[PDB]
């Protein structure tokens, strides 16, 4: 599976830039897709979705009117078209496949990123660093302003670890379910408002940001992410 | 409904119209299930027109798709054809009989009381050749042919020896016996008499299945 | 004296039973012939049966209250609204029948004459868009004097809004009732084009159920022309004669009582008087 | 010489297990459970109604999870079905159309299915590239393929119209045992809970128990006078349930070795396609070509209730392992979700 | 000599199966009612759930 973006650089302000996300061995018609961004020493922003078969498109306040994304199916190929873009939009932006069914790992895969430069539900991770030791158990703290928990039993909570220089990974899905590669050390708990993300016998590989985001309405909102350091 | 919900159901409307499309795409051909014994000679009506075996043959830019399994519980599978194409070999007296049996347990089947029965009485020269010879003869095996004649409606084909117009019309008349003994019209059987070098059993297959929608349509149109 | 309460109810009251006996039977009987085929004459005719019963439904109840309200159009009805929603409803209740039987003619002649193509090339989308688009077709026309800016106008028994037909003088006005005449002369006159071809293939195809279907459609013609003829014949008078047509009250309005008669006897003539429906009927009265 | 006076002793053999039986049958079923009480009547309500197959349904099975279930058609569509939303999860388009069997992996993992090709197929419903892939297809059988059922991830057994029982590794694709002695088209299996032993019916209308691991025929279960079409084990194990053409169901015992009851009723002249239990096992729901599904008691061989909302033949039903629900697959093309309320 | 291997096969068969030990048919009976009785509160077609608890509504 890969996502590889592409277009970005360095754009004059008010300008219009061109994203396009290459999905190359996976069936990219069946996922819906999002742009995800994240400004330089800051948390990530999700910007736009569209569904598959594009019936379904949604956009972040902040960029609704001047964004706008496509796909093309057959040469599997996401797009995003930016206009009026301004300082606030300098990020890097990543192309994310997230598949809907009774069961599935939305936002499982993430792109490498493609940075940019000009010239709702309150997710709150108060603690922004924790001191860590290997070997040692971590618990990580999320907040959340409405109940995430729906009506159905599910509560739509994820969680993400953004190595240094990677891409955010899926850990946890809807605030218990361990993703597929990840170690069972990781375990996901809530409830309510109130999550926490318990690390058993840390590693060096789990140092770290960890996000929290809510999928449970659009927009899609993330926490400020909390960083591990040794 | 949730978020992910809502994209659940998007993703069940997608598969709702792809398994629409390809329903559609399905009923576009007919489908024919071919039956008959070892002897009966069915591989050759097939080539000639052209576990499980398949045949796709065209007449009047119209697909027929038959079906030839190479049987009271798979025959359930084949509710649903359009005709059932049953061969048999008239020439083979010895097994004339088998072929009767054979052919009534498929028109007294539960599972087939609406499907037609297509009739292609095979090898019709080795039959003329048969009756012509004389060594063998055909009320050994049948006594009632002894006392059977040719109807005076009968509309024999030219150039055809009495002998073997009154034999034709005997092995026909056991079959259709069968077939007129049940059914109430639900199905009808539509023999014809086929050689190994007839070239034309694929329209009398289209034709005889325009009849049999036809029936189909007059039942819908009827039976309200 | 021609025009009384009892007339509207008796016509209602059979209308509506004949079409609920109907759609009853045609709803069991879909689901039996819904796996066989799509059964493209089933979803129609269920279409017009549903159609003539809010026809003999929403007018029924319209005339019910005007003949009740003492026929007192100017007290009760200052905006005028009822009679433009009363004209929209009979243009709707009459035109719809007219086009949907016309449809099925259509449908099963393909039926009979091609029945390889009818069964292929026609899938359930295709007899649902027809049902669709005859259904908003009669609509469309029913609201075009809405939308043209002319009214209907209350006729002369001063029971049934419906075009107006007295001192016609621009051209206009006498278009709507031209046009209403020409799509149900044009309706009806497919409907024997058609039928007449499919009952001429099944005699010479029989010669089991094609005695029993020619009856069915030699009944339909008969039904659908002697009910329907004497009204739009009377409009297309109307349309061309203008007021110098000695077309009186009672001539319209006798007119207008036997193209009503075509709505009652749809359900039966189409579904009900059949060998099959009248033992199912027979057995039912029984237990 | 040899040979008839070998056919000689199997007579003496079998007049030998008859009077065994006869000795151990000291009471009946229905004596024993003539004091406790009826179940009742049992009234259930289509809860659900899953659209969407375009011909005749074939085969249902439940995910373990109780929620999910995949159904086969023979339109050449497996379908996978989310029962509380009606949600179609995946539609599987099949090589071959003629599917007759499917079935649900309890992991959840897999699915399986196969017909007239005499090909088992193994579905992976959980990959990277986010679609339904065969991962492997189980040749061996020389007749269409009636039933399977996972053991785990990389087991399962599979019947067959060619007379056997097969025992696949899924992983090899190899078959590591083959189950013979039917002589006649084996149209249903059954796993025991503990997956040690299963049972299967044929048409020679015998029902024969088989030892997984070991491989052997243990006990043969006669008494059906057709071919038995549907066959299911008892919740604890120690018995099993069979139905047949001749419009009957009959309950037998692993450990009496012999029937215990018969549920059969005058009007019914139809046969049966499908058998099942409640979670107690105190219910037992055959579906049968009347269109019709009848709820028996088990204990007391009563006609509980009817299940009656199809237009054509019940080809297929199950009950969720958490015993909420029972579905329903009919030739009309659609399935039922029933049950009852208080 | 197909016939007379296929007779030794079916006959060893029978003997296998009338070597078996047989519990009576009171006793397995007894067993079936006892199981339906310990797991009957646990069976929801038996003794319909409350709507609440119904994922059916
Ligand atoms: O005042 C009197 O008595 C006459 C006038 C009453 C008023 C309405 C008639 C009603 C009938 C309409 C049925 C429906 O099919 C429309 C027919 C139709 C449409 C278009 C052009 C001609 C005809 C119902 O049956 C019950 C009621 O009678």
């Amino acid at each position: 599976v890969q996502l590889v973006e592409s277009g970005g650089g360095l754009v004059q302000p008010g300008g219009s830039r061109k994203l396009s996300c290459s999905a190359s061995g996976f069936a990219f018609s069946s996922f819906g897709m999002h742009w995800v961004r994240q400004a330089p020493e800051k948390g990530l922003e999700w910007v736009a979705y569209i569904s598959s078969g594009s019936g379904t498109i949604y956009y972040a306040d902040t960029v609704k009117g001047r964004f706008t994304i496509s796909r093309d199916d057959p040469k599997n190929t996401l797009f995003l078209q930016m206009t009026s873009l301004r300082s606030e939009d300098t990020a890097m932006y990543y192309c994310v496949r997230s598949i809907y069914y009774y069961g599935s790992s939305p936002f499982d895969f993430w792109g490498q990123g493609t940075t940019l430069t000009v010239s709702d539900i309150v997710m709150t991770q108060a603690t922004s660093s924790v001191p860590v030791t290997p070997g040692e158990s971590v618990s990580i703290s999320c907040r959340s302003s409405k109940s995430l928990l729906h009506s159905n039993g599910n509560t739509y909570l994820y969680w993400f670890l953004q190595r240094p220089g990677q891409s955010p990974q899926l850990l946890i899905y809807r605030m218990s379910n361990l993703a597929s590669g990840v170690p069972d050390r990781f375990s996901g708990s809530g409830s309510g408002t109130a999550f926490t993300l318990t690390i058993s016998r840390l590693e060096a590989e789990d140092v770290g940001v960890y996000y929290c985001m809510q999928h449970l309405e659009y927009p899609l909102t993330f926490g400020a992410g909390t960083k591990l350091e040794l | 409904v949730s978020a992910e919900d809502k994209a659940a159901a998007e993703r069940s409307k997608m598969i709702d119209k792809n398994l629409r499309e390809d329903g559609e795409k399905a009923r576009r051909t007919l489908r024919l299930l071919l039956l008959g014994a070892d002897n009966s000679g069915k591989s050759t009506i097939v080539k000639q027109m052209r576990g499980i075996f398949e045949t796709k043959f065209q007449v009047d830019k119209v697909n027929f798709h038959m079906f030839d399994v190479g049987r009271r519980k798979w025959i359930q599978c084949f509710n649903d054809v359009t005709a059932i194409i049953f061969v048999v070999d008239s020439s083979d007296y010895n097994r004339l009989q088998e072929a009767l049996n054979d052919f009534k347990s498929i028109w007294n089947n539960r599972w087939l009381r609406t499907i037609s029965v297509i009739l292609f009485l095979n090898k019709q020269d080795l039959l003329a050749e048969k009756v012509l010879a004389g060594k063998s003869k055909i009320e050994d095996y049948f006594p009632e042919f002894a006392r059977y004649t040719t109807p005076e409606d009968a509309t024999p084909e030219p150039g055809e020896d009495p002998r073997v117009t009154r034999a034709k019309y005997f092995i026909r008349k056991e079959f259709v016996d069968i077939s007129t003994a049940s059914g109430d019209g639900r199905h009808i059987c539509y023999p014809h008499f086929t050689c190994a070098v007839d070239t034309e059993n694929a329209r009398r297959i289209f034709n005889d299945c325009k009849d049999i929608i036809l029936q189909m349509n007059l039942r819908e149109y009827n039976l309200v | 004296n021609r025009l009384s309460v009892f007339f509207s109810v008796i016509f209602m009251t059979v209308g509506i039973l004949s079409n609920s006996l109907a759609i009853a039977i045609l709803m069991k009987a879909y689901q039996r012939f819904r796996q066989k085929s799509k059964a493209s004459f089933l979803l129609l005719a269920s279409g017009l049966v549903i159609t003539d019963f809010f026809g003999h439904l929403i007018n029924g109840a319209i005339a019910v209250f005007v003949y009740a309200s003492d026929k007192e159009w100017i007290r009760f009805d200052q905006s005028n609204v009822l009679c433009s929603i009363f004209g929209i409803c009979m243009v709707f209740s009459g035109l719809c029948p007219l086009l949907l039987g016309s449809v099925m003619a259509i449908e099963r002649c393909i039926g009979v004459t091609k029945p390889i193509f009818h069964s292929t090339k026609i899938t359930s989308k295709h007899v649902k868009m027809m049902l669709s688009g005859v259904c908003l077709f009669a609509v469309f026309i029913a609201l075009l004097p809405i939308l043209g800016h002319r009214d209907y106008k209350i006729q002369a028994s001063r029971t049934w809004c419906f075009y107006n037909t007295e001192d016609i003088k621009d051209w206009e006005d006498r278009f709507y009732l031209l046009l209403f005449s020409f799509l149900g002369l044009l309706a009806l006159g497919v409907s024997l084009l058609c039928n007449a071809i499919t009952g001429i293939t099944l005699l010479r195809v029989k010669f089991s159920h094609h005695l029993e279907m020619v009856i069915q459609l030699l009944a339909i013609m008969c039904v659908s022309c002697i009910c329907w003829s004497p009204f739009l014949v009377t409009m297309a008078n109307i349309g061309i004669n203008g007021n110098h047509s000695l077309e009186t009250c009672e001539t319209t309005l006798f007119a207008l009582r036997m193209a009503t008669w075509n709505q009652i006897l749809d359900p039966w003539v189409y579904i009900l008087l059949r060998k099959a429906v009248l033992k199912n009927l027979y057995k039912l009265a029984s237990q | 010489s040899e040979l008839d006076q070998l056919r000689q002793e199997a007579e003496q053999l079998k007049n030998q297990i008859r009077d065994a039986r006869k000795a151990c049958a000291d009471a009946t079923l229905s004596q024993i459970t003539n004091n406790i009480d009826p179940v009742g009547r049992i009234q259930m309500r289509t809860r659900r109604t899953l659209r969407g197959h375009l011909a005749k349904i074939y085969a249902m099975h439940w995910g373990t999870d109780s929620r999910l279930l995949v159904s086969a058609s023979q339109d050449g569509k497996l379908i996978i079905w989310d029962s509380y939303t009606t949600n179609k999860v995946h539609a599987i388009p099949l090589r071959s159309s003629w599917v007759m069997t499917c079935a649900y992996a309890p992991s959840g993992n897999y699915v399986a299915c196969g017909g007239l090709d005499n090909i088992c197929s193994i579905y992976n419903l959980k990959t990277r590239e986010g679609n339904v892939r065969v991962s492997r297809e189980l040749a061996g059988h020389t007749g269409y393929l009636s039933c399977c059922r996972f053991l785990d991830d990389n087991q399962i057994v599979t019947s067959s119209g060619d007379t056997t029982c097969a025992l696949w590794d899924i992983e090899t694709g190899q078959q590591t045992t083959t189950f013979t002695g039917h002589t006649g088209d084996v149209m249903s299996l059954s796993l025991a809970p503990d997956t040690r032993l299963f049972v299967s019916g044929a048409c020679d209308a015998s029902a024969k128990l088989w030892d997984v691991r070991e491989g052997m025929c243990r006990q043969t279960f006669t008494g059906h006078e057709s071919d038995i079409n549907a066959i299911c084990f008892f919740p604890n194990g120690n018995a099993f349930a069979t139905g047949s053409d001749d419009a009957t169901c009959r309950l037998f015992d692993l450990r009496a070795d012999q029937e215990l009851m018969t549920y059969s009723h005058d009007n019914i002249i139809c046969g049966i396609t499908s058998v099942s239990f409640s979670k107690s096992g105190r219910l037992l729901l055959a579906g049968y070509d009347d269109f019709n599904c009848n709820v028996w008691d088990a204990l007391k061989a009563d006609r509980a209730g009817v299940l009656a909302g199809h237009d054509n033949r019940v080809s297929c039903l199950g009950v969720t392992d958490d015993g909420m629900a029972v579905a329903t697959g009919s030739w009309d093309s659609f399935l039922k979700i029933w049950n009852g309320s208080s | 000599t197909a016939s007379i291997a296929q007779a030794r096969k079916l006959v060893e068969q029978l003997k296998m199966e009338a070597n078996i030990d047989r519990i009576k048919v009171s006793k397995a009976a007894a067993d079936l009612m006892a199981y339906c009785e310990a797991h009957a509160k646990e069976d929801p077609l038996l003794t319909p759930v409350p709507a609440s608890e119904n994922p059916f509504r």
